[PDB]
């Protein structure tokens, strides 16, 4: 069977700007396992990504988190992609800064 | 149920070293041991029918172990040394029975020498009973002795018709020192039997003592006969 | 993390009790073996237990039980052989540290003949055409007798060990020695060791 | 307080790729430690957490050769479970496990779980009483007959009662540090219009551990969940958790809407107000 | 610690 993946995107810190903070891609509730994440600066992707180690729920349905380090601006674009076998495109969540 | 091979080996220090395994069947795991001298054995590693799980961090990586097949088991130790001369198990387990029970093989015991300058074969001879025993036994105890031989790897057997007898057999259990300030040893054994089992002359007597030595492998250098794996016997008819 | 075996050295009489203790670390539950080992050969397993029987029947007479209120597998025999002299190992696995075995301090036990009917004796056997020694046999002499080491240089004496006839169950002690010297009978052979005055000699 | 260890392991099978993805992780209640991933080149159980690294080289060694069995025991059991369900063996497939313990306040023994799956179905389960199992399927009463052959029951019963407790005090008197207390939650409230007299109310709650916790939008004494987005907990990555209640509401009645916080390290339940 | 593993 499959899962349909819930996907968050937000902030380890309330937004400052030009203070450093983290993002972070959280996917939950999701089956089954392969499946890629990227995190895009203004269409750019990000090449130092770091992952969280693979676990799961009490539903075997597995959860991951992706962060990375960043600084915040007033225009620049940040959003996560995902693609997964339960995906027929890879779907993109906007970050909103005050979500 | 294990089968090892060899069970004696004898190298100069400083060289490598090879033996096998050859577990029992339908059997997923081979764990190996190193048995000093009359002491508790040693943890070496184990594995799951594929490769090398764990291995003790106190020995060097000079030790070498593989499974490649996972039926058999090869090991390799190389710069030998004095100091890791000892008797080396090998066993088996199932991981599927809850007690997880190990069976453990013939072993094989290890002697590393800085020069081979030791290596003296052993010579053997049979006495029999005198008639003082038979005139207040009416049984005969029969002797076989080894004679001056190096190192103390010996296997004694006693024939009788040519099928091994060990009823009323005895021998030593430690070959001893002819030089205990040094040293070539020595071993004694004995064989008691009836005076009419010993008073009819059909009967055969032989005593194998088979010696582990050296192999063809080895290298000769003295001026003597080379002490290759030799099965020294001696035998003796009855007497009227 | 650690397995204690007490009884590090015992001798017996034939016949008797055996008790034999093994008590590992009171943290979990975990696998329990005896096994034997033979001077020569390897290791030959005699019983385990881990299902929840206390009690365990083995091979060889051996009987072992398990004891969590003192946390000790103790290995029983109700009367020892005389083949039992060897070294006697309690092997455990800690289940959380690997499957692997921690085996004992070991256990050299030795047994005593129970001799009936002592009848010392010694006897110079016929030398044969391959040799240049006289040889002598000590036999039939009571258990208790400890044979003096030879301090001639060119005399050799043994230890004593046991045959039993299984045919006729009869049981008797050996002790050989030999010399190559001319000047050298039996009968002058075991005086640097312990005599009975009523040991036989040749006539 | 009630704290637990959990042990989660996943082997991924790849037809060609090589063998299976095996990722195998340790999970104290809320806090992962340690962690092993087989395609990496290590090839040993890497810690995450400081305090762990306390533990002697024989522990790593110890951990590292039990999990490297559990990956090839875990490996040539996939290659059964396509027998059992006679699937191609060109197809993938995932194998799940988990099993641990939980104590109680003093480090009384609480519970005990064991639980496999594949490809996100239940397999087998330990019972409650440790000492039984529950099949799912007649391919599972298969191995269920296995493991009943042997007692495994009584093995890992001991287990789950004896060295996961055994050694879990270890790690939490170790750690006191960073288990045994709790961060309670940093709480805001934000405002967001979307029309001329509609706005949407969110309330913010930050930086708490651990991650059970409880909010509620009220009206009037009245709870509500018609037009009310709850988000589930998401970690921040440094050891704390958040989440977010939403409620739509229409201007001039934001002030009687209350956002109220429970949770374990707050002495008192919060109450907010706009 | 990381407890025991059987096969099917």
């Amino acid at each position: 069977i499959q899962r349909t993946p819930k996907i968050q995107v937000y902030s380890r810190h309330p937004a400052e700007n030009g203070k450093s903070n983290f993002l972070n891609c959280y996917v939950s509730g999701f089956h089954p396992s392969d499946i890629e994440v990227d995190l895009l600066k203004n269409g750019e992707r990000i090449e130092k990504v770091e992952h969280s180690d693979l676990s799961f729920s009490k539903d075997w349905s597995f959860y991951l988190l992706y962060y990375t380090e960043f600084t915040p601006t007033e225009k620049d674009e940040y959003a996560c992609r995902v693609n997964h076998v339960t995906l027929s495109q890879p779907k993109i969540v906007k970050w909103d800064r005050d979500m | 149920g294990v089968s090892q091979d060899p069970r004696h080996k004898i190298t100069k220090r400083g060289q490598n070293v090879t033996f096998r395994c050859d577990p029992i069947s339908e059997h997923n795991r081979l764990y190996w041991y190193r048995q000093t001298l009359g002491q508790g054995p040693e943890f070496l590693t184990y594995f799951q029918n594929e490769a090398q799980l764990e291995k003790s961090r106190l020995l060097s990586d000079r030790f070498s172990a593989e499974r490649p097949k996972g039926s058999f088991s090869t090991l390799e130790i190389q710069r030998t040394e004095q100091g890791d001369s000892a008797m080396y198990l090998c066993a088996s387990s199932d991981r599927d029975r809850v007690p997880e029970t190990q069976y453990f093989g013939p072993g094989t015991r290890l002697l590393v020498l800085e020069d081979l300058k030791n290596v003296f074969p052993p010579e053997v001879a049979v006495f029999e009973p005198s008639e003082a025993e038979i005139s207040h036994t009416q049984k005969a105890t029969l002797v076989c002795l080894a004679t001056g031989f190096y190192p103390d790897h010996v296997e004694l057997s006693w024939w009788v018709n040519g099928k091994e007898v060990h009823s009323g057999v005895c021998t030593d259990p430690q070959p001893l020192k002819e030089q205990p300030a040094l040293s070539r040893y020595a071993l004694s054994s004995r064989l008691r039997v009836s005076a009419t089992f010993w008073q009819n002359p059909r009967n055969h007597f032989r005593c194998q003592v088979q010696f582990y030595g050296l192999s063809e492998n080895d290298e000769w250098t003295q001026d003597r006969a080379k002490p290759v794996t030799q099965i020294v016997s001696a035998e003796a008819w009855g007497r009227a | 993390q650690s397995v204690t075996q007490p009884d590090i050295h015992i001798t017996v009489s034939e016949g008797a009790s055996l008790e034999l203790r093994c008590n590992y670390s009171y943290g979990a539950t975990p696998y329990l073996f005896w096994y034997v080992q033979s001077p020569g050969q390897g290791l030959q397993l005699l019983l385990k237990y881990f299902s929840g029987d206390t009690l365990v029947q083995g091979i060889k007479g051996f009987e072992a039980e398990f004891k969590r209120s003192q946390s000790s597998f103790n290995l029983r025999k109700p009367s020892v052989h005389w083949s039992d002299a060897a070294e006697y190992f309690c092997a455990v696995g800690f289940t959380g540290g690997g499957n692997k075995l921690t085996f004992g301090t070991g256990t050299q036990l030795k047994v005593e003949l129970n001799i009936q009917n002592p009848d010392p004796a010694v006897y110079q056997l016929r030398d044969s055409k391959s040799s240049d020694k006289s040889v002598c046999l000590f036999t039939d002499f009571d258990s208790q007798t400890n044979v003096s080491q030879s301090k001639d240089s060119d005399v050799y004496i043994t230890d004593k060990c046991v045959l039993d006839m299984r045919s006729m169950d009869f049981k008797s002690n050996s002790a050989v020695a030999w010399s190559n010297k001319s000047d050298f009978a039996c009968a002058n052979a075991f005086n640097n060791s312990i005599i009975p005055e009523d040991t036989f000699f040749p006539s | 307080g009630s704290h637990s260890m959990r042990y989660f392991s996943t082997s991924v099978s790849r037809p060609g790729r090589g063998e299976p993805r095996f990722i195998a992780v340790g999970y104290v209640d809320d806090t992962q430690f340690v962690r092993f991933d087989s395609d990496a080149a290590s090839q040993r159980m890497e810690p995450r957490a400081p305090w762990i690294e306390q533990e002697g080289p024989e522990y790593w060694d110890e951990e590292t050769g039990k999990v490297k069995a559990h990956s090839q025991t875990d490996r040539e059991n996939l290659r059964i479970a396509l027998r059992y369900y006679n699937q191609s063996e060109a197809g993938s497939h995932t194998l799940q496990m988990m099993f641990g313990c939980d104590v109680g306040s003093d480090g009384r023994f609480l519970r005990g779980y064991h639980q496999y799956a594949y490809d996100g179905k239940d397999y087998i389960a330990l019972k409650e009483d440790l000492r039984s199992w529950t099949a799912a399927d007649m391919a599972a009463q298969i191995t269920k007959r296995k493991w009943e052959a042997a007692h495994v029951a009584e093995q890992q019963r001991a287990y789950l009662e004896g060295t996961c407790v055994d050694g879990l005090r270890r790690y939490l008197e170790n750690g006191k540090e960073t288990l045994q207390r709790t961060d309670p939650p940093k709480t805001h409230m934000t405002h967001h219009p979307i029309s001329d007299h509609e706005a949407t109310l969110r309330c913010w709650a930050l930086g708490f551990y651990p991650a059970e916790i409880t909010l509620t939008w009220q009206r009037d004494g009245e709870d509500q969940t018609q037009d009310t987005e709850l988000v589930e907990t998401r970690p921040a990555g440094d050891g704390t958790f958040q989440k977010w209640a939403a409620v739509v509401v229409p201007s001039g009645e934001e002030q009687r809407y209350t956002c109220h916080v429970q949770h374990e390290g707050l002495p008192k339940p919060l109450t907010l107000r706009w | 610690r990381f407890p025991l593993t059987f096969g099917w």
